[PDB]
């Protein structure tokens, strides 16, 4: 099915876009598809030995 | 596909202004919506308003104007031109009529101010105004 | 009707004849305006109306003396445009064909309606009836909202 | 932002010409559910038709509930989402709702997100909707002139509708009170009872195992009575 | 210097919408229908913000009516 | 019938109230039309008019055209515009209800759009996220001017009233709650009657205080919240069950 | 059409001019 779409002009007083109002919006990350956080590495000697100065 | 404005009626601008003086209803919510807008353009609607003070030798000048369908703004769309050469003589004319005047009168009665008080509202031009004939303006008669 | 000046030209000899049936329309019109507080917001558009009928009615009261009957002179017929109790655009319109009948001037701009046509009030009734018929609703309008117009009667 | 989702209205809410001329106006209401400007769209359906269709929710939440944005209904079947959503718990599962958060500031977040409802995710898929609607199918397979009466024995369900209806058919006033089940019908005339009474869960006194059928009467008269 | 590419005024503008309507109204007429106007804007502003004990005298002259 | 003759006005625009109610407060607020610098009691007040629906029931614009909503000013009983106006003026019916079936699902009869939500009340136009059909009736004790009748009496009083406006499914009085419950055979009836008798008068021309109903405070008719009673709740979900069986059926 | 069936037609409006009622 069809249709024709059109902007009918408002009058020049009334606000443009009566909608927008500045809205608190908190965002959902969508974050669906998951990703890795991959480092490599294993130290036990200096890594132990450190945090006893650290 | 195009053509001009229609010289409206005036008394259909008269009537809208007198209806949006006592407005109170659901009706009209849209348009005080207009006359808030309408802040925007006022001080431009000033402007050409004293763009197109009448001269002092004028002595009831009309002028064609814009005006909002909910009457939240009344525009004055007509530019004030005028010759320039033309425009200096008839100041001229006005400077000496005056001057003539200032040396006639023993007394010079000047204008209290502000006009009208604070409980006295703008009274309609309709209803007590556009009656009553205007006084003679300043010219110094010529030969 | 505007307001008399030094700079108004003092109406012509035939104005005395008309001048208490175009005094009528005045005083109508002074009726007319005040504020007759509608609460209702249809009600109000018709005050409106009677305004611009009356007006048209003014309008076509001179046009018709100054065309059809041929009666006025034509400068008095001016003056009269000048000083504007009948507005010329509309007598314009009216002096040209099709638009012999028509309400008013706001009911052929084609730019402020969203629609890129004039208003409905021009459609001629007959056709209307038709369009009607075909669907199988009757006439769904009875006056435009610009002035009150039932059918702008082009025939 | 941009106009990047098209105006997502159905056939039978937007009416059968092959032509409509509908205007948009951008950033143009705060939508019906989430409270969030949308592009507001709107058409008469017909030239002539009074009765403009203007989008009432916008374009995300349309999609999140997989909806139309005039009608509120399931594109697909144009019906209530509550109820298809209740058709769905129904068939193929137990549970499945879609609920709106009816507090202002989550419900615009969950607007925000674009994750399909319980029902929209069976809706969305022809293929699946399809396997639904066959599954649906499945499980499918004597007259002293009184004009004021006092009728019992009535099923707890019946609405006072379809009684008066019913009279009708048979053919005005009517009192029930669904407690205690006595019918107090009157009617606008004597010679009316006549007539209905000479064209005669119909069990039908004229005042002004039934023996059981009256204790069950009495005891729920009484509990009504003491209400 | 003035810039010439905005050549689309003000009333130009207002002009070409449908919401105006233009006609020849005496220059006292335009400015008492602008003071009405004017005073009308300026009251439904102040009341919208919801200060109505900011009473707008006709004048323009603006005072509070209470404490 | 109302399809015999036009439709009367309800009242002429002269004896039309104005919207300036009551000056409860110090100043008037152009903007809102309410009032402020004071909210010092209760706002609300008894409708100086009724729908007298056989009186006043009738054609109008829309009967011509298949305009598909009914006048709120004709529930109300105060529509200024009697055959010229262009809402209709009339009890809804099978037929019209039918006719409109399409689009009430969004929004009322009175061709204004329903919401999320109830408002907090349950007492504006219903949410359409429920096919409510059932108003809860509260300020009987107010709507009377504190006429001690008996509950069977208001009960009768009630039944007439509504049962006069639409077709019901059913009504029921509650004593210990001074309320009712009044469930209508349609949505768009449900509609009509709830605007039909807000802050009306339950008062009659035989009572005593017929001529103190303007001073009181009117019926509180809102939107009911189905009841906790599990002995309607199965019937519901019963009702809730055919009509999917309808559906479903209707599907193939 | 007839030209005359317009004719007869334009005095069924009860008021006159461009306002008519058509009933
Ligand atoms: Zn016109
Ligand atoms: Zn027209
Ligand atoms: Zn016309
Ligand atoms: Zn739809
Ligand atoms: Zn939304
Ligand atoms: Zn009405």
């Amino acid at each position: 099915h069809h249709i024709e779409v059109v902007s009918k002009q408002m009058d020049p007083l009334l606000p443009r876009f009566v909608g927008k109002k500045a809205r608190k919006v908190v965002a959902p990350t969508e974050n669906d598809e998951v990703v890795p956080v991959l480092h490599m590495d294993g130290s036990n000697d200096r890594g132990e030995a450190d945090p006893n100065e650290w | 596909l195009y053509t001009p404005k229609a010289e409206m009626p005036p008394e259909h601008l008269r009537k809208i202004i007198n209806t949006h003086s006592d407005m109170a209803s659901k009706m009209y919510n849209t348009d005080k919506k207009a006359f808030l807008g309408a802040l925007k353009y006022l001080p431009h609607a000033i402007l050409k308003l004293l763009e197109n003070m009448p001269h002092p030798w004028e002595q009831a000048k009309e002028v064609k104007v814009l005006y909002h369908t909910s009457g939240a703004i009344t525009f004055v769309n007509e530019t004030p031109r005028v010759i320039e050469p033309v425009y200096t003589a008839q100041w001229s004319a006005t400077w000496i009529a005056m001057r003539r005047e200032k040396r006639d009168r023993t007394h010079f009665k000047r204008m209290r101010f502000p006009p009208f008080d604070d409980d006295e509202p703008p009274l309609s031009y309709e209803q007590h105004i556009e009656n009553i004939e205007p006084l003679d303006p300043i010219n110094l008669p010529l030969d | 009707p505007r307001i008399k000046t030094r700079r108004s030209k003092p109406a012509p000899d035939g104005f005395e004849k008309i001048k208490p049936t175009l005094t009528d329309f005045e005083i109508q019109l002074r009726d007319a305006q005040k504020d007759k507080s509608s609460k209702l917001a249809a009600k109000s558009n018709e005050q409106l109306w009677e305004i611009m009928q009356l007006h048209h009615q003014r309008s076509r009261y001179i046009y018709t003396l100054y065309y059809k009957r041929k009666a006025i002179s034509k400068d008095l017929y001016d003056w009269l445009i000048k000083e504007k109790y009948a507005d010329k655009l509309l007598i314009a319109k009216w002096r040209k064909t099709g638009y012999e009948k028509l309400c008013c001037l706001r009911c052929i701009q084609k730019n402020e309606t969203n629609n890129g046509s004039t208003c409905i009030c021009r459609v001629p009734r007959a056709q209307l009836e038709e369009e009607a018929r075909k669907k199988g609703t009757q006439v769904s309008f009875h006056q435009c909202v610009h002035c009150g117009c039932r059918g702008c009667a082009s025939t | 932002e941009i106009n990047e989702p098209p105006p997502n209205i159905c056939e039978q809410c937007l009416g059968d010409e092959a032509n409509i001329r509908m205007t948009k106006i951008p950033q143009g209401s705060e939508c019906k559910i989430c409270t969030l400007p949308f592009t507001l769209y709107h058409f008469k359906t017909s030239k002539r038709s009074n009765n403009i269709i203007k989008t009432l929710i916008c374009v995300r939440c349309a999609t999140q509930r997989n909806i139309c944005q005039c009608c509120m209904l399931d594109s697909r079947w144009h019906i209530p989402i509550q109820l298809r959503d209740h058709l769905i718990s129904l068939v193929n599962e137990e549970n499945v709702m879609t609920e709106e958060a009816k507090n202002d500031m989550m419900k615009r977040f969950l607007s925000l997100k674009n994750v399909k409802l319980g029902g929209a995710q069976i809706t969305s898929d022809p293929s699946e909707a399809d396997n639904i609607v066959d599954k649906l199918k499945n499980i499918l397979l004597k007259n002293p002139s009184t004009k004021s009466f006092f009728l019992y024995n009535i099923d707890a369900s019946i609405p006072e509708w379809k009684i008066t209806d019913t009279v009708s058919q048979l053919l005005l006033s009517l009192i029930v009170n669904h407690k205690a089940k006595c019918g107090g019908l009157r009617f606008q005339s004597s010679e009316l009872g006549e007539r209905f009474v000479s064209k005669i869960i119909f069990i039908i006194p004229w005042s002004s195992t039934a023996e059981n059928i009256k204790l069950s009467l009495s005891l729920n008269k009484l509990i009504q009575l003491e209400l | 210097l003035p810039t010439n590419h905005n050549k689309t005024k003000l009333l130009k503008s207002l002009k070409n919408t449908k919401y105006f309507q233009q006609t020849t109204i005496d220059w006292v007429e335009a400015g008492l229908q602008l003071c009405r106007q004017g005073h009308n804007m300026l009251n439904l502003l102040i009341h919208r913000k919801g200060l109505t004990y900011l009473h707008l005298d006709y004048n323009f002259n603006l005072k509070p009516t209470k404490t | 019938s109302w399809r015999d003759k036009s439709a009367k006005v309800q009242v002429k625009e002269s004896e039309l109230p104005s919207s300036i109610p009551a000056q409860t407060g110090l100043t008037f607020n152009i903007w809102y039309n309410k009032w402020s610098q004071g909210f010092a009691g209760n706002t609300r007040f008894v409708s100086p008019f009724a729908l007298q629906p056989q009186l006043h029931s009738g054609k109008t614009r829309g009967d011509n055209d298949g305009q598909l909503f009914f006048c709120l000013f004709f529930a109300k009983g105060m529509c200024c515009l009697g055959p010229k106006c262009e809402y209709l003026h009339h009890i809804p019916d099978e037929e019209d209800i039918g006719k409109l079936a399409l689009r009430t699902e969004v929004l009322d009869c009175f061709g204004r759009e329903k919401f999320a939500d109830y408002r907090e009340d349950m007492g504006g136009i219903g949410s359409f996220r429920k096919k409510n059909k059932t108003l809860y009736v509260g300020g009987i004790d107010g709507a009377l001017n504190s006429k001690h009748l008996k509950p069977a009496q208001i009960e009768s009083r009630i039944r007439f009233v509504f049962s006069r406006l639409g077709d019901i499914d059913r009504i029921r009085y509650v004593e210990s709650k001074n309320c009712g419950f009044v469930k209508f055979k349609y949505q768009a009836n449900a509609e009509f009657a709830k605007e039909a008798m807000s802050n009306q008068t339950l008062l009659l021309p035989s009572d005593k205080e017929w001529d103190d109903r303007r001073e009181g405070t009117g019926l509180l008719v809102k939107w009911a919240n189905e009841d906790p009673d599990p002995a309607a709740q199965k019937r519901l979900q019963e009702e809730l069950k055919l009509e999917s069986l309808n559906m479903m059926v209707h599907l193939i | 059409f007839t030209k005359s069936e317009l004719k007869r037609r334009r005095k069924t409006r009860k008021g006159d001019g461009p306002w008519g009622s058509w009933s």
